[PDB]
RNA sequence: GAGGUAAAGCGAAUGAUUAGAAGUCUUGGGGUUGAAAUGACCUUAACUUAUUCUCAAACUUUAAAUAUGUAAGAAGUCCUUG
RNA sequence: CCUAAGGGGGACUCAUGGAGAACAGAAAUCUCCAGUAGAACAAAAGGGUAAAAGUCCCCUUGAUUUUGAUUUUCAGUGUGAA
RNA sequence: GGUUGCGGCCAUAUCUAGCAGAAAGCACCGUUCCCCGUUCGAUCAACCGUAGUUAAGCUGCUAAGAGCAAUACCGAGUAGUGUAGUGGGAGACCAUACGCGAAACUAUUGUGCUGCAAUCU
């Protein structure tokens, strides 16, 4: 007989960390969420009212609703051949902000302050991220610091 | 009764120990790993060697008995059976499964036997004794081999006896006041913790 | 500082707390409860049963005994009227390792009550809990928290009290 | 008179013996014989 | 015989509770349904009346919560009473009403909302709640934090609780938990309150006491003694008290007899200092040495 | 961001498991003390302490690789005020 | 299966061990200390829970009314459940 | 800098055993008429701040302390693993190529930081 209920295969998922069970720290309940922020979802395994269901659990939306004690988060889940939107409401212990909008949003500032200061001195300034490049030439100092030569080590049995 | 042991030779199953979920598994054939003079101090038998696997493999519960006693018989006829203490290093802990004792359906095995599952570099025996002792001792285990299945090497240890130190770092804190005698092994000094209970212990420890 | 002869050190008692264990319920219970509400003056507490047993004749949730706590002058005075039975001489192990000690009357009207046929005769067992000061430390509820090593109450220093306030012996 | 009751704050729910009750864990009371 | 159970494994197995826990000092089941706000009143804030006693002292705080801390609104102490005219008894339940009322009169200054919202100017000890104007602005909205204190009939946090809803904030409650609350007819005997908010009891106390034990009356009402203070002029104390506390509400900290850098500098003398690892080294290798 | 599989661990929890050593028996027996004292001794077995060999699909503090969610702007950012 | 074993509030801390108290002993009741949960939570197992979700006490019927949205199984149909 | 009230993170904060603590605070501490709760004013309630004490709580310091935390020419580029071959080997398994890469262990260091308000030799 199979067993598909609704939160099978949660054993270690809805765990709490280990020395992290009881009482929630109330940074959690003092956060604001406003429609369009970006969050994260991770079920708390001691508040069982507005659990996400298993699929959520690890997955990033946007919230479309604020209600008393819960916000409403859009995920897109693949249903064969296409993706379809989902809304999910989560009481705010299953959810945190995402971290990726905050680096964003402060890569945005920092271009738009480069930019006014280029435009202040007249010169331009490129603001698109770069991909790691090769290394450039360079000459290395072997006073001190005179090559050591190795060689392959024999057999031994440690035992 | 028993299959050839080809039957069961290979690591293919997960490892299905005795559990609350399964009960009815008879026992391992091997109840005894330490033999010889088990209760000799560390500094009486300087010599370790050990048999070691060459093979990921499974070994029954019966090929650890048939070798256990066939290196037992063998060392204590030609040394004397406080010349030396054997010990075997592997426990078998795997239940095999057997279907016959219709067809495919309902093939769920019952518990039939106990085998260790060992890997490649895995010491199977191991036997401090004297120096002196080496070619029997050694003689002892090579024999042994004949009643595994697969290859394994008879190798001399670098160690003092059973412990995990090189038998010059042994003597080194042997004369340095940093090992003590806790039966047939030894207990060594720490640098941690309380310093009278340590300075107690270790009364001629040569502090530097 | 730090000194053990601190005003704030002296051992005092904190209850007396009164044992009868009649192993039934119904009218000897009731009596017995009568007794203990004579002696403290107090409504006494019944207790139940935590588990049946049959060789002890009890069952889980009967009223089987009867206990009261008394604190103050009243603990003192029924605590000597007590020793008075035990003709003021108790024993080296009568006296737990957290400074604690008890005996047990085996007769009721030694203590000094008068007697009635109806009621009849029970024992009684008797245990003193000594303490110093700020014990409510240990028992309020906002900052609760434990004392201290050095006021800790112990086997020794609660013989030696008993001893000295009450001139009797602990035959060791 | 009042009839107050010593309340329940244990936790055992089971109506049944108790945890270390064995028989030949106690010593020989008639040792003296 | 038995296993020695403070192992180096239940130590490392083991999960302190939080920090104000082991202090027993925060109910944090409490603290999360009194702080928690509605989601969608996004960055406004839940007010706080948090109310402590100590064995000397009366606190009265309002707070809001934060992800860095509590913040102080207002806080308005029993100390203070002595510049509004008392000075004995500054943890009486009329000592709590004071207290009450200050911090309320403080916070409307604060606020603005002064001649609006200016409470029960004729306390009479009937219950009653801060209603709002029409065409105005709504009383500032406040909840009691009694904290880890027992809910009693008559106890002195709802002490604080009536001087502050009397002195214009808006803080939701029930009268049943006053002094003078009939359980049985459920009907506040608004007397005994008033009564209570104007020292009657003890008043009634030293009255009682004076021409019966007249050696504990000495001790216990000794400041009054020296005072020159009776019973029937001890609700005079409050009553005035009340009016001044209406007066001026605000709030004026105490001149420092020495600065900041004065204090630090004389405490940092009675402060013993951590050793230097080498310092514990040397102490190490010296009773290594006379050990031999 | 999420994860608890591989590996690892077991002088870390749970469960399984080999060997001694040192203590306590006062809440284990046998023998030997006693004309009787439960008050010693020799022993095995128990526990306790610090160690020791070996394990787990339905154990675990830790914990990959591969695979997986989101973001990388004009429907954006900032300023003022309906 | 449950008028509480549902709902709200309050008070308390559990399993177990040690040391003590007449009968009383391995197991009755009382006291103190230790006690991260080794207890309990109707019923399988897993997760969760300590000034509680456990134990006890007080008050209750939100196990009510109206009809929408959403999650799981999913065709993104029904039913069940949330 | 100390202390209190309310906190954030939730042991670098816990635990064991010692020692010290000026000022204020906190605390223990005293009493039972009143509101209130108990077998018990022990807890809870109220009253006095008066009669006393730093003994305890609390705070800090000590310990080749237990635990915890962090770091690393520690172990170890090991174990494992993605990708590849008409590679080896009877097989079990193994090596090599292009990548990713632990845990234990070992050693060293540390042992709460901090927000708002009030207060203090």
């Amino acid at each position: 007989g199979k067993s598909r209920g609704y939160r099978s295969g949660t054993r270690y998922a809805f765990q709490r960390d280990f020395k992290k069970h009881g009482a929630i720290p109330l940074s959690t309940y003092l956060k604001v969420y406003k429609v369009g922020d970006i969050v994260d979802i991770k079920a708390n395994g001691s508040i069982q009212k507005g659990m996400p269901h298993k699929y959520y659990h690890g997955k990033t939306g946007i919230v479309y609703n604020v209600t008393k004690s819960s916000v409403g988060v859009i995920i897109n889940k693949v249903v064969g051949n296409r993706y379809i939107e989902k809304r999910v409401n989560l009481r705010v212990e299953h959810v945190k902000h995402s971290a990726c909008r905050q680096e964003f949003l402060n890569r945005v500032k920092s271009n738009a302050a480069k930019k006014r200061e280029a435009k202040a001195n007249g010169e331009t300034v490129y603001l698109k991220r770069q991909a790691a490049k090769p290394r450039g030439s360079r000459i290395i100092s072997t006073e001190g610091n005179i090559p050591q030569t190795l060689a392959p080590v024999a057999y031994e049995t440690f035992i | 009764a028993r299959r050839p042991a080809r039957c069961y030779r290979y690591c293919k199953n997960k490892p299905y120990p005795k559990s609350r979920y399964n009960r009815a598994v008879p026992d391992a054939k091997i109840r005894i790993y330490d033999l010889g003079r088990k209760k000799a101090t560390v500094d009486e038998f300087p010599l370790c060697i050990h048999l070691v696997s060459n093979e990921l493999e499974q070994l029954s519960s019966e090929a650890l008995e048939a070798a256990r006693i066939c290196a037992n018989k063998y060392i204590t006829k030609v040394s004397g059976r406080d010349s030396f203490h054997l010990r075997v290093r592997v426990h078998p802990f795997h239940v095999l499964r057997i279907n016959k004792m219709q067809g495919m359906r309902g093939a769920w095995g019952k518990p039939h036997g106990l085998a260790a599952r060992v890997s490649i570099g895995q010491i199977i025996m191991s036997a401090r004794t004297k120096d002196s002792n080496k070619d029997v001792v050694i003689e002892g285990l090579r024999r042994a081999r004949y009643k595994f299945p697969g290859q394994q090497k008879i190798i001399i240890s670098k160690k003092w006896g059973f412990t995990p130190l090189n038998r010059d770092e042994y003597i080194a804190k042997k004369t340095n006041g940093e090992v003590i005698d806790d039966g047939a092994y030894v207990k060594f000094l720490s640098r941690k913790g309380n310093l009278e209970a340590n300075l107690q212990q270790f009364p001629n420890y040569q502090y530097s | 500082s730090d000194k053990s002869q601190n005003v704030m050190r002296e051992l005092r008692i904190e209850k007396l707390v009164l044992n009868i264990c009649v192993g039934e319920s119904g009218d000897r219970l009731t009596r017995a409860a009568k007794v203990l509400e004579q002696l403290s003056g107090q409504t006494p507490v019944q207790s139940k049963a935590r588990y049946t047993v049959r060789t002890f004749g009890i069952r889980r949730n009967e009223k089987i005994a009867v206990h009261v706590t008394v604190r103050g002058p009243k603990a003192e005075e029924i605590l000597e009227r007590g020793l008075k039975v035990k003709e003021y001489q108790l024993r080296s192990k009568n006296f737990s390792a957290t400074g604690n000690f008890g005996f047990g009357i085996d007769e009721h009207i030694d203590l000094g009550i008068k007697y009635d046929p109806s009621i009849g005769i029970y024992g009684m067992d008797f245990y003193v809990v000594m303490g110093r000061a700020g014990a409510r430390v240990t028992r309020r509820k906002r900052a609760r928290s434990t004392i201290g090593n050095s006021h800790k109450t112990n086997k020794e220093d609660t013989i030696q009290w008993f001893k000295t306030r009450y001139d009797a012996e602990v035959l060791d | 008179p009042s009839a107050p009751s010593r309340e329940v704050v244990k936790k055992n729910t089971s109506s049944k013996k108790s945890d270390a009750a064995p028989a030949s864990a106690d010593p020989a009371k008639a040792k003296k014989k | 015989m038995q296993k020695e159970f403070r192992t180096s494994a239940y130590h490392s197995r083991f999960q302190t509770p939080f920090r104000r826990r082991q202090e027993g000092k925060t109910d944090y089941y409490q603290r999360k349904r009194l702080v928690t706000q509605h989601k969608a009143k996004y960055n406004s804030p839940k007010y706080r009346l948090v109310v402590r006693f100590t064995n000397k002292d009366i606190i009265a705080q309002i707070v809001s919560a934060h992800i860095t801390g509590d913040v102080v609104f207002t806080a308005a102490y029993a100390h203070e009473l002595p510049r509004y005219g008392i000075k004995y008894g500054l943890t009486n339940w009329s000592a709590a009403y004071a207290v009450g009322l200050l911090v309320a009169r403080r916070a409307l200054q604060k606020l603005g909302l002064d001649e609006t919202y200016t409470g029960v100017e004729e306390v009479e000890g009937e219950f009653e709640l801060t209603e709002a104007v029409e065409d105005g602005p709504r009383p500032f909205k406040v909840f009691l934090d009694i904290g880890l204190q027992r809910t009693t009939t008559g106890a002195r946090v709802f002490g604080v609780l009536k001087g502050a809803s009397d002195g214009g904030l808006y803080v939701p409650h029930s009268p049943n938990r006053f002094p003078g609350w009939d359980i049985e007819a459920e009907e506040l005997d608004a007397e005994l309150l008033r009564k209570y908010i104007f020292g009657g009891h003890v008043a009634e106390y030293m009255e009682e006491l004076l021409d019966d034990d007249e050696e504990k009356y000495k001790s216990i009402f000794k400041n009054y003694i020296e005072e020159e203070i009776e019973s029937e002029d001890v609700e005079e104390i409050y009553a005035n008290a009340h009016e001044a506390i209406r007066a001026d509400p605000s709030f004026k900290p105490t001149e420092k007899k020495f600065t900041k850098e004065q204090y630090k500098a004389e405490s940092k003398k009675y402060r013993q200092q951590k050793l230097t690892r080498a310092e514990r080294q040397a102490k190490v290798a010296k009773k290594i040495a006379e050990f031999k």
